[PDB]
C-alpha cells in the first residue's frame, strides 16, 4: 500500500504535473501560449539577440 | 576597490526559498597550520 499525501502550504507550489510540448506553427495568426503568457499573434523569425 | 564607469550586475540564481531572514554573515576560508591551529589571513 502507498498513501500519497497532497498538502498546500503558503510556500509557492513546486510539485506540479506535467507539460505539453505540443508542437510550434510559423508565419499564421496563432493563439500562442508561451510560459504563462497567451496572447495571439503571427510568430516570424526574429534578428534580435536576446 | 569600488571603481567609477557602470558594470552591469547580472542575475546568479533565483530560489523559492520561502523562510524569514533578518541577519546575515560571511563565511571565509581557512587552512590548517600543522605546525595557532590554522593559518593567519585577512579578508
Ligand atoms: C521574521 O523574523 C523577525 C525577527 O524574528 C520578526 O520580527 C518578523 O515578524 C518575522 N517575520 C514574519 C513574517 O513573521
Amino acid at each position: 500500500v502507498v498513501v500519497l499525501s497532497f498538502e498546500l502550504l503558503h510556500a509557492p507550489a513546486t510539485v506540479c504535473g506535467p507539460k505539453k510540448s505540443t508542437n510550434l506553427v510559423k508565419n499564421k495568426c496563432v493563439n500562442f501560449n508561451f510560459n504563462g503568457l497567451t496572447g495571439t499573434g503571427v510568430l516570424t523569425e526574429s534578428n534580435k539577440k536576446f | 576597490d569600488l571603481p567609477q564607469g557602470f558594470s552591469a550586475l547580472e542575475p546568479l540564481v533565483d530560489l523559492p526559498i520561502g523562510i524569514n531572514i533578518t541577519r546575515f554573515q560571511t563565511l571565509l576560508a581557512l587552512h590548517r597550520s600543522y605546525l595557532s591551529g590554522w593559518t593567519a589571513g585577512a579578508a
